[PDB]
């Protein structure tokens, strides 16, 4: 209920498709910062 | 570290009060850069800079 109702939001009120995998793709990009600061570590070369 | 974050920087600046010029805000954007001691990545820490 919570990732239909981020998906309405995204989509204005309707349940499409693009409007549901926007959803997921923000809410995991919302959680990325960590997966962000690691790659760019390895990117840049602080992690190797 | 691109000529849009610099220049959205300047304008931060700007905004703050300050007085700057191109040299000096390239000169901070630089130093914001080796502060992060990463190439492409300036230093997100405003309070520092």
């Amino acid at each position: 209920r919570a990732l239909a109702e981020e998906a309405a939001v995204l989509g204005g009120g309707l349940l499409t498709a693009e409007s549901v995998e926007q959803a997921i793709a923000a809410r995991e990009h919302r959680s990325f910062l960590s997966e962000e600061e690691f790659l760019r570590a390895v990117q840049e070369g602080v992690i190797r | 570290a691109s000529p849009e974050n610099c220049t959205a920087l300047g304008g931060w600046l700007l905004a703050q009060g300050f007085q700057l010029t191109q040299g000096g805000l390239t000169r901070l954007y630089d130093e914001a850069r080796r502060m992060a001691e990463q190439r492409d990545r300036m230093d997100a820490r405003l309070v520092e800079i």
